[PDB]
């Protein structure tokens, strides 16, 4: 009973860890169906269900399970469990766009972790809280940098939280956590218009990504670095990083990222006046969007091509893609 | 110009040993 509930839960946890959350989830549900009198165990099952559903993009279900975990942690007086549940609720509320409540929940995680002198919990909570402010500021209007004071206020609060997180994970020797904070700090600086600061942080993220052999993180960092250099007016440097993202996108067989690399390269070459290089990268993007059935990107390819040919002289091909742009 | 999704850090879950540590 209590024993086989635990046995099912362990198997659920094994499966999620190995990348099979679909299968692990239903072992968690079976565990709940069998049930147990150990409320610490039951709480942890609910939390792992919330985590599994979050990773499966069922945020509504994730929220409900974290809420049960939180409440149960309170009934038994488990402060550590209460703090972790509050952190998980906050991360979920953030994805759902409940930024105000996300802040409260993540602050609770932080406050309890400090009350208990749990430094690992404290660092996580600072990262999470930074993420909420980051997402909040990022949610305004047009994406990218430039509008309402609250945008800047939220992003600046995220910078302060990431900097404090980074200070703490350095003292803990947590390299992976440093990479994560550097990454998010860099994008936070980017959105604030602090482009030189974005570059410094993304370079650190890059270094740590290479250290772990984390190819996805490496790709992100190059892409983010390219973006920052575009806004610095250093277009040659951007093409370099955009090219490095392109290499890894191909090596990792990630077609969508492969397509975007080509489009941003086409635009960097447009800003560098090399219109022939622009066309080449645009048609490789156009083809890839036709492959992935992405109609929105397919439209952008046509419009960009028309503009480049116009600065070259080719009036005939400029009209050809304009008629293809109207169709989509 | 359009640059795609900003490429933020994916969400991080370091807690798949909880039940096993209980």
């Amino acid at each position: 009973g209590s024993a086989s509930c635990l046995e099912l839960a362990l198997e659920g946890e094994r499966l999620c860890k190995s990348g099979d959350c679909r299968a692990g989830v239903s072992f968690f549900e079976a565990a709940v169906q069998v049930g147990t009198e150990d409320l610490k165990t039951l709480s942890a099952i609910y939390s792992q269900l919330g985590n599994a559903y979050f990773y499966l993009h069922d945020y509504a279900k994730a929220l409900e399970y974290h809420h049960h975990d939180l409440t149960l942690a309170r009934t038994i007086g488990d402060q550590l469990g209460e703090a972790k549940a509050s952190g998980n609720l906050g991360n979920t509320l953030k994805v759902l766009g409940n930024f105000d409540e996300a802040i409260v929940c993540c602050q609770r995680h932080l406050d309890i972790s400090r009350e208990l002198n749990d430094k690992v919990g404290e660092a996580r909570a600072l990262y999470n809280l930074g993420n909420v402010y980051h997402a909040k500021g990022k949610s305004f209007g047009c994406p990218g940098p430039q509008f309402p004071e609250d945008v800047r206020n939220a992003l600046q609060a995220a910078v302060d939280l990431y900097e404090e997180n980074l200070s703490l994970v350095t003292a803990l020797g947590d390299r992976a956590a440093q990479g994560r904070a550097f990454g998010n700090l860099g994008n936070t600086h980017y959105l604030l218009g602090n482009f030189r600061d974005a570059v410094i942080a993304h370079e650190q993220r890059l270094l740590i990504a290479k250290e772990f052999g984390d190819k996805a993180a490496e790709r992100r960092a190059y892409s983010n670095l390219g973006n920052a250099y575009i806004f610095l007016g250093e277009f040659e440097t951007a093409s370099e990083y955009y090219k490095k993202t392109l290499l890894l996108a191909r090596q990792l067989k990630d077609r969508a990222v492969e397509a975007q690399s080509c489009y941003s390269l086409g635009n960097t070459y447009t800003l560098l006046q090399d219109y022939e290089k622009a066309i080449d990268y645009h048609l490789k993007h156009l083809a890839i969007a036709q492959e992935l059935k992405d109609r929105i990107g397919e439209g952008r390819a046509c419009w960009s091509l028309g503009n480049a040919y116009t600065a070259l002289g080719n009036h005939d091909q400029a009209m050809h893609f304009a008629e293809k742009h109207l169709e989509i | 110009f359009y640059m795609g999704t900003c490429q933020d850090e994916p969400e991080q879950l370091d807690d798949w040993n909880r039940i096993a540590e209980l």
